[PDB]
């Protein structure tokens, strides 16, 4: 079931060409011919400035002077009030709870 | 409307008096300037339409269709000038003249107050369209495509003329502003049943309604690129625009007369979407895709709800850009391999990386990815037809699945897989082609930021 | 910036801080950083802009539409009267759409504002929303895409006839 | 247990009783099939390897296929007609009687 | 199309691979592989070819019953997890013809060597076509086998797309 | 308020910035992946601030910053919901995604389109955060479909491979079937409640919610690969390993579960919907865990583990425990993403081998990968006090003591046992025994991008469950009184699963040959669902397409030959004049 002598010779001839072709895909030394911790923090410091501080300035300015100036644009869930709290706006004191049965 | 009619007419002497090698530069440049001024039509009011004169008016329905029309002319010029490069100079100028004369009839058609004037202009668009297909198509059966297109139209349009003349005799006017105030209800009778059909069948053929649609794939396979672009983007919407106007005077008879057409549309959209899964001609696949999308528009118009009319308007604009872009993408492959067979040239993303991106974006809008105006229009129709009957959500949902399947199947078949070995003439995409694709998709996606200008009068 | 009667909010009740820990609160120090690094420079830019705005004070106005006769007073087919009545009815229809939108905004703000107590505390808003939607439905629902003052009137008269019949049978 | 072939699952070639009885007639037919394949292969290869050729090698088999292919009609319409008509008659009847809830329904 | 000898040898290899999928462990596989081989060695010298065909047919019935439903597949074989994984990176060499001159200028050495190959191709083609004409009988090829080059300076006919095909790992 | 709302939006705006820089404003191609990874790491930090404010005081708010469109009485605004679920999910998703991108910088190092790969991962994360913060159903739909199409693009990453394209389209197919449910719910809510905003839907609190919730359940079934629309998730293993890690942990697959958690105000009043989701999860968790018992591809075993874990989450929704279901999303993210990254470590060291039958003997050869895999497996199987324990055992206890479908309860417990079996299967066949891989040894895990990314997730798999459970406010009353045999069920069945799995695994080493049973084939071939459905359904659809101008034209042509085939004879023409004149008088009386 081996190759026939003509099959071997054709394969040999193709093999020589394929290897010469593959060799020629190697680049030369001049190719491509192109046309003409401080570093850590500084790179991280410039990144925080451009990608956090400037965006937050813009967003805050936008939320403060354009969005929150319209009704119901930023709606909060009102704070929870527990027995014993003091309200900042009015000074009101929330009475304690009734005394617990021992448990 | 004379500020748009006259400069459009002047494009003709511009083209004929240009230097031989400047005909595409001059016509393209000046048609783009007309397109820019078309944005002055956006002066729409909440209550009243923009009524210029005794002949022309512009409401929120006609304005987006006008802007789309005048935007499409420079794109067709850009798309045509390559395959017409060997044509002799006079025949090039005649070709550009047909496109200009098509714009002239179209902008007058969309702005006429009186319905007979709309009819004449609506009919006049046939002539340059037919001439563009039969004279400048490539294949033998462009002659048959012309006859099918011509005689499907006239089989429906002649009864419409008789009905329109009958309506004027009875009512005294066909001015659309007058009809809004003098409209009377249509009672039940065999005479009114045929009046209804005569008022509607011509627009059904244009859309085209499922079962009257076989002229469309025939026409697209034969038309040159500019022919397909205007046909898919504007000429189909003449029927959509006509129905949206004439249904005013068909109540309450539309209540029961719409059923058989809704059934044809609702089932037809599934049939045509499935057919797309087995189409072997790329242009024929896009043609069947249009039929499926326009079936939604017909349903929207017939059920007559504020939500459905808004969806119909958005769908008509969104489809026009999307389908025109797909024919342009299909044509860019054709100008390299000279075949419309979808399976011939595969794996083109390996060879044309940026054109693959345009294919991706066109497919994503075709399957109505949120928040493209393609989805906005489809969603509004789906919303409104659910109220009409909840069971419609089943057919609407199934159609969404099939549309995604054939849209991406188009993308996978032509752009992915392995490239065909023997096709060795796939040259890099030209600047003209990249500009052409981007001049479709960019305005389409920018409309997501301000959809209200394409939602029509019911907005 | 807006009318507090149209878009009301109840008075706000914020409890005072009451720390039961010796550990510092990170949120308090981030809040001070946010004030110094974000708010103050933002406020300085805004105050410069408003100073430019004060040098050029000009006004715009809210358009006022005189009332014109309704479609009920229009003779049949008299388009000049019908036109003005129809345009007026269309302006009113858009206004009533925004009245419903205001009431829906009130309801949704209350739902978020009241938290886990919304079901009880937003009853007044729920009731007002229920009534305006009913009135809006009576006026404009089922008219169709080709709506008009004429069709709107035809619906009211149909409703009035059904109410007259029901009262008679009683 | 024997293999039962189905439309979507073919009989394996190793289990096909006609794969082990190959006569002179069957061998002759296979050679005739290989000869047709080889002749087409050569015709394709002389163009595919031609250094001067730029374009597409038109395949008449592909053209015949697309040409042949480019060359349950009222029943579902009637079916769907009765489904939607029956549903909308039922719905319309309830609205006229007031028995359908439309409390917050003001979009349509 | 396949000989009897080829069918038996194909079955042996296929049976051994599925047996390995079952056994997993190398020591267990070695043991059962040798038992499997002894089943083939038993009937190695069967000269009655009707009996031999019966043995193979039953063997293939046995294989179909006992095959692994999820056999091991080499990653880059058809059906494996890496099959065709790198096709997207294979770009045909004619694409370099369309490179812009500024792109070609980045690789002056590579593109000069490419021109020599294109010249070798052009000058060889006529002799290749002639060699195939002389060696092909009247009816045309009866098989797909291609011949070697017979002289010095000739190249084996139809070599370009074999020799210059993309690398298996092209990027 | 102003810091809370500003920083929650900064988190989102920061993630989009690397996408905008692709427009070439200030673009450094040399290390775009490092740029994308850095933004994810900074977004995680910025999101921890509003999360800390929520944990402190329970601060929640809605931001409706941009009015996009008003459709009569339906106002659509870009609206963000910074609440319990978003405040907890976003930092987790960003933390997991931070590790996956760092892992990706090593795994995809040789991909020539690595830049595009990181853009697609970033878009995939962005669409998920749109989905999780959405306050109205239209904005949520944008994210819903966005993750769907990003999964199409990443599953089909190697687009020259037909099976990759096929799997990518399959995911689109199954998810668009579930999308039918999504649009149904959208249509019902608009028609019946005049809104798409979550605030108005919960305020109006409809009681006839069967239809809208059935739609949501259908949409969740597609997105979270529940039984019926489940095959696409294991098929998604076509994508590069980092895709699977992010697809299965912090993005796509949990979206279906997340949608149902968003709507617990409606589902908690609907027993019928609870019964449906309970049984759907139960059949899912058991079926997919059963498939996993026989799978030989390491990526598919983990994929079927995700399907089974998703089924458990669906079960938790079915017992009316939405917050527990949400806790399992968070805890699951840490160790499921770690398991994929460990499998990717193995596959890379074995030159793209994914069959566990060719691994083995890696316990010592790959120490750090081994440690993370053991931790991940023990976390998955509910090892006490690791991240998984803090959700799964609460879920099993809640299910054991609920008023529930009895069959669903048993299926979930058997599936918990099966989790132990297929986890043992990975550990046993990958790490233990003798090497079964080829002879050229290129095992090497000594890369900082690999070690660090797995290290951060390993720490998450130890403490994240404990930390999260001790900081979130209580929203239910947990069941804590029960008999001992209900208390220890998950632990006992897990230990029995391990014991059983070890007997079976060691039986493979005996010199006995075993024929295949029917149960083995059912498991290996996935209950035959893909074989039947993926052949029959496409065949029926793709075939049904196959199964007058010509007549009118024929009629005219025939009528023309009648008119024009005339002899040209004077005699015959004038003879016809006589017939016409006779007929005009006799028949029609035209002379009167
Ligand atoms: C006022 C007038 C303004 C006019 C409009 C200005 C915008 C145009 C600016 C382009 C400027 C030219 C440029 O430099 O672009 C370079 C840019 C990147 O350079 P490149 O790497 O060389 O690209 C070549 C490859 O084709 C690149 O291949 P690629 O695949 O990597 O990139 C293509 C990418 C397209 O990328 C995008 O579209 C960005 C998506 C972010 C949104 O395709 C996708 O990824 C599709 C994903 C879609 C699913 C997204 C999920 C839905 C989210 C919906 C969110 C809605 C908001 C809420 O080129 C392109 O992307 C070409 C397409 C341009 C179309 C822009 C459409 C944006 C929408
Ligand atoms: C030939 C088919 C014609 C249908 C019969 C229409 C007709 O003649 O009706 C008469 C009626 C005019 O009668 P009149 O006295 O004015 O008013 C009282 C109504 N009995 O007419 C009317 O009231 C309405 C007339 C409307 C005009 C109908 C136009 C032709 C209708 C047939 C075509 C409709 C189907 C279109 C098919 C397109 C094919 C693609
Ligand atoms: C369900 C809804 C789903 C929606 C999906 C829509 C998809 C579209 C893609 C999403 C786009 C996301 C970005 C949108 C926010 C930015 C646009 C914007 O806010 O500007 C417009 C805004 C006007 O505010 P508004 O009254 O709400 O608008 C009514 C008209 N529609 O302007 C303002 O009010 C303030 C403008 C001044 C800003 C000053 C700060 C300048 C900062 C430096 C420049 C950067
Ligand atoms: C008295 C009532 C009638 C009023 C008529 C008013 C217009 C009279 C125009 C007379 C001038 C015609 O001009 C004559 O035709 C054309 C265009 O003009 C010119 O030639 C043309 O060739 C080609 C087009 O084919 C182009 O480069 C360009 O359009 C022009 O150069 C001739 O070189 C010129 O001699
Ligand atoms: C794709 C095409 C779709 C086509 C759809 C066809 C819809 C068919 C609608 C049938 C109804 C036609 O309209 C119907 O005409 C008859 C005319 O005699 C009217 O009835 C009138 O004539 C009959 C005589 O038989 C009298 O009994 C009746 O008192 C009188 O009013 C009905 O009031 C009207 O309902
Ligand atoms: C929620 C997370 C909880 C994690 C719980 C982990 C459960 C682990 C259960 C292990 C049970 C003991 O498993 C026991 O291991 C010993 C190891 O000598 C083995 O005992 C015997 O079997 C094997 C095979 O014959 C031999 O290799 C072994 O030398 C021999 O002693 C058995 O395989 C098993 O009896
Ligand atoms: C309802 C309004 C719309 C209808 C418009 C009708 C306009 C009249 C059209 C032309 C009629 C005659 O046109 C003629 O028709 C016949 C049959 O199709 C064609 O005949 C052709 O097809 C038929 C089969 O279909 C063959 O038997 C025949 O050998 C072949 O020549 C002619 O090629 C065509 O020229």
């Amino acid at each position: 079931s081996g190759y026939t002598p003509e099959e071997k010779l054709r394969l040999q001839q193709l093999r020589e060409l394929r290897r010469r072709w593959l060799k020629d895909q190697e680049l030369s030394p001049r190719e491509p011919v192109l046309p003409p911790v401080i570093y850590k923090t500084y790179r991280h410091s410039i990144f925080a400035f451009t990608h956090v501080l400037i965006p937050v300035w813009i967003i805050h300015y936008y939320l403060k002077y354009h969005v929150t100036t319209k009704p119901y644009t930023i709606v909060e869930k009102k704070p929870r009030i527990f027995p014993g709290d003091t309200i900042l706006e009015t000074g009101e004191v929330i009475p304690p709870m009734k005394e617990f049965p021992d448990q | 409307m004379l500020k748009y009619i006259i400069p459009t007419i002047m494009l003709m002497p511009l083209t004929w008096l240009s230097k031989n090698n400047m005909i595409w530069v001059n016509s393209t440049a000046h048609s783009l300037l007309i397109s820019f001024t078309s944005l002055l039509l956006m002066n729409q009011f909440g209550d009243n339409s923009l009524n210029f004169s005794l002949l022309f008016f512009s409401d929120s329905l006609s304005t987006p269709l006008l802007i789309l029309t005048m935007w499409l002319l420079p794109l067709m010029l850009m798309a045509s000038q390559h395959h017409l490069s060997k044509e002799n100079l006079t025949r090039k100028k005649l070709f550009i003249t047909m496109l200009i004369s098509l714009q002239l009839f179209l902008i007058m058609t969309f702005t006429a107050m009186e319905l007979i004037l709309f009819y004449i202009l609506f009919e006049a668009t046939l002539v340059p369209t037919l001439i563009i297909i039969t004279r400048w198509g490539n294949q033998t059966e462009r002659l048959n495509a012309g006859l099918y297109f011509l005689f499907y139209t006239l089989a429906g349009s002649l009864p419409l003329l008789v009905a329109l003349i009958y309506i004027q005799n009875t009512v005294g006017s066909l001015n659309f502003l007058m009809l809004q105030y003098w409209v009377q209800p249509v009672h039940n009778s065999w005479s009114n049943v045929f009046m209804w059909l005569a008022c509607m069948m011509a627009f059904m053929v244009k859309m085209p309604l499922y079962g009257l649609h076989l002229w469309l794939p025939k026409a697209h396979v034969e038309a040159p690129i500019a022919g397909s672009m205007v046909l898919a983007a504007v000429l189909l919407k003449l029927g959509g625009y006509g129905m949206l106007r004439i249904t005013l005077i068909l109540n309450p008879m539309t209540d029961f007369m719409a059923y058989p057409f809704i059934m044809l549309s609702l089932w037809g959209m599934i049939m045509t979407s499935s057919i797309c899964l087995r189409q072997t001609d790329l242009k024929s696949l896009i043609a069947y895709s249009s039929v499926s999308h326009m079936a939604l528009v017909i349903v929207a118009i017939l059920i007559q709800t504020p939500w459905s009319y808004m969806g119909a308007t958005a769908l008509m604009i969104a489809h026009g850009l999307t389908s025109s872009m797909l024919f342009c993408l299909a044509n860019s492959n054709y100008e390299r391999i000279h075949s419309r067979t979808m399976i011939l040239a595969r794996g083109l993303q390996t060879l044309l990386p940026l054109m693959a991106t345009w294919w991706l974006l066109a497919s994503l809008t075709n399957l109505a990815l949120p928040p493209t105006i393609n989805l906005i229009g489809e969603l509004f129709v789906v919303m409104s037809t659910f109220s009409w009957s909840n069971i419609t959500i089943i057919l609407m949902g199934v159609n969404m699945v099939i549309t995604a399947l054939y849209s991406l199947y188009m993308l996978i078949m032509t752009q992915r897989g392995k490239y065909t070995y023997h096709i060795n003439n796939i040259s890099p995409s030209f600047t003209r082609e990249n500009a052409l694709m981007s001049l479709h998709i960019l305005p389409l996606l920018l409309l997501t930021l301000n959809p209200k200008i394409i939602l029509g009068p019911l907005y | 910036s807006w009318d507090k009667d149209v878009y009301p909010e109840p008075p706000r009740r914020t409890p005072a801080p009451s720390p039961q820990t010796s550990l510092p609160n990170p949120i308090t120090y981030l809040t001070k950083a946010f004030d110094l690094l974000v708010d103050r420079p933002v406020t300085l830019v805004r105050e410069f802009i408003e100073r430019q705005h004060a040098k050029n004070k000009y006004y715009y106005y809210h358009r006022e539409f005189r009332r014109v006769p309704d479609i009920t007073e229009c003779q049949e087919k008299d388009v000049l009267c019908m036109f003005e009545a129809e345009m007026q009815w269309r302006r009113d229809y858009k206004v009533d759409q925004e009245i419903v939108n205001i009431i829906q905004e009130r309801l949704k703000a209350c739902q978020q504002r009241e938290g886990e107590s919304h079901r009880q505390n937003c009853a007044k808003e729920l009731e007002q929303f229920t009534q305006v939607v009913k009135a809006y439905q009576d006026r404009y629902h089922d008219l169709g895409a080709h709506y008009s003052a004429r069709k709107c009137l035809a619906k009211q008269k149909q409703r009035m006839l059904a109410e007259r019949k029901a009262a008679k049978e009683a | 247990p024997k293999y039962e072939a189905s439309r979507l699952s073919s009989l394996p070639t190793t289990l096909d009783p006609a794969e082990y009885d190959i006569s002179s007639e069957t061998r002759k037919a296979q050679a005739e099939r290989l000869a047709i394949r080889s002749r087409l292969k050569r015709e394709y290869q002389l163009q595919y390897y031609d250094p001067s050729r730029r374009g597409v090698i038109e395949d008449p088999a592909l053209v015949r296929w697309t040409y042949a292919r480019s060359a349950f009609g009222i029943g579902p319409l009637v079916f769907w007609y009765y489904v939607f008509k029956t549903d909308r008659d039922r719905k319309e009847k309830l609205i006229q009687e007031g028995k359908l809830d439309r409390t917050f329904n003001i979009s349509y | 199309y396949l000989t009897h000898q080829q069918k038996v040898l194909r079955l042996y290899k296929r049976a051994l691979r599925h047996l390995e999928s079952w056994c997993i462990h190398r020591d267990k596989y070695r043991y059962f592989a040798c038992l499997l081989r002894a089943r083939f060695d038993e009937h190695k010298n069967e000269k009655d070819m009707v009996k031999a065909t019966q043995l193979l047919r039953e063997a293939e019935e046995e294989f179909w019953h006992g095959q692994h439903p999820q056999p091991y597949i080499f990653p880059e074989s058809p059906g494996g997890t890496s099959y065709e994984r790198y096709e997207c990176y294979k770009v045909p060499e004619w694409c370099l013809d369309d490179w812009h001159p500024s792109e070609k200028a980045m690789y002056p050495d590579y593109f000069a060597k490419r021109e020599q190959w294109k010249k070798l191709r052009r000058e060889s083609w006529e002799r290749e076509v002639k060699q195939l004409q002389e060696e092909t009988p009247v009816g045309g090829p009866r098989t797909e086998a291609l011949p070697p080059a017979r002289k010095q300076g000739d190249l084996p006919p139809l070599w370009w797309h074999i020799v210059t095909r993309p690398r298996e790992r092209p990027m | 308020m102003n810091m809370f709302s500003s920083l929650s939006l900064v988190t989102l705006l920061l993630l989009t910035m690397p996408i905008m820089m692709m427009s070439f404003n200030t673009y450094k191609p040399s290390n775009y992946p490092l740029y994308v990874k850095t933004a994810i790491s900074y977004a995680f930090i910025t999101s921890m601030i509003p999360t800390m404010m929520f944990i402190h005081s329970g601060q929640e708010l809605i931001i409706s910053n941009w009015h996009w469109l008003t459709i009569q009485t339906l106002k659509l605004s870009l609206s963000f919901k910074m609440d319990y679920f978003s405040m907890m999910f976003i930092p987790v998703a960003l933390f997991v995604t931070w590790s996956i991108m760092e892992f990706s910088m090593w795994y995809m190092y040789s991909d020539p389109n690595i830049n595009k790969f990181f853009k697609y991962l970033l878009l995939f994360l962005i669409t998920m955060l749109i989905l999780v913060t959405a306050n109205n159903l239209f904005q949520l739909f944008i994210g819903w479909e966005g993750v769907g199409i990003m999964s199409f693009l990443l599953i089909g990453w190697w687009y020259g491979r037909a099976d990759a394209n096929t799997a990518a389209l399959q995911a689109i197919l199954y998810n668009r079937i579930g999308d039918i449910g999504f649009i149904l719910a959208m249509a019902w809510f608009l028609t019946n409640l005049n809104t798409w905003d979550l605030q108005q839907i919960f305020m109006l609190n409809p009681s006839d919610s069967n239809m809208p919730l059935i739609g949501l359940a259908l949409a969740a079934t597609g997105k979270s690969a529940q039984f019926g629309l489940h095959p696409w998730l294991p098929s998604a293993m076509e994508g590069p390993t980092p895709v699977s890690a992010l697809l299965h942990s912090s993005t796509m697959v949990v979206a279906g579960i997340f949608l149902l958690i968003r709507f617990y105000p409606l589902t908690e009043n609907n027993k019928y919907i609870q019964s449906i989701t309970l049984c759907l999860g139960a059949i899912t968790t058991l079926f997919t865990a059963m498939c996993a018992l026989t799978q030989n591809d390491i990526k598919k075993i983990i994929a079927f583990s995700t399907s089974s874990q998703l089924g458990l989450m669906m079960v938790t929704i079915g017992i009316n425990q939405p917050y527990l279901a949400f806790l399992h999303i968070c805890t699951h993210a840490f160790f499921k993403a770690m398991l994929f990254m460990c499998s990717g470590s193995i596959i890379h060291s074995l030159n793209d081998e994914q069959d566990i039958r060719k691994m083995g003997g890696l316990f010592k050869a790959m120490p750090f990968t081994t440690t993370a895999l053991i931790v991940g497996s023990l976390a998955l199987t509910g090892m006490p006090f690791l991240t998984g324990f803090y959700s799964k055992d609460l879920i099993i206890e809640a299910a054991n003591t609920s008023y529930t479908n009895a069959w669903a309860l048993l299926m979930t417990l058997i599936a918990t046992s099966f989790t132990a079996i297929y986890s043992t299967r990975i550990i046993f066949f990958a790490l233990l025994g003798q090497p079964r891989f080829p002879t050229l040894v290129n095992i090497n895990e000594n890369n900082p991008l690999l070690i660090n990314s797995i290290k951060r997730l390993l720490i998450g798999s130890l403490f994240a469950g404990y930390i999260i459970s001790n900081n979130i406010p209580p929203t239910t009353i947990p069941q804590m009184t029960m008999p001992y045999y209900l208390k220890t069920t998950a632990l006992i069945v897990t230990i029995l699963g391990f014991i059983l799995a070890l007997e079976i695994s060691n039986m493979t080493k005996n010199l006995k040959y075993h024929y295949p049973s029917n149960a083995f084939k059912f498991s290996t071939l996935l209950g035959y669902f893909p074989t039947i459905m993926h052949r029959l359904a496409p065949y029926m659809n793709l075939s049904m397409s196959q199964k007058l101008p010509k007549t009118i034209s024929l009629a005219q042509m025939k009528a023309s030959t009648l008119v024009t085939n005339q002899k040209g004879l004077i005699k015959l023409y004038f003879l016809s004049f006589l017939i016409t004149i006779l007929i005009s008088m006799i028949l029609f009386n035209f002379h009167e």
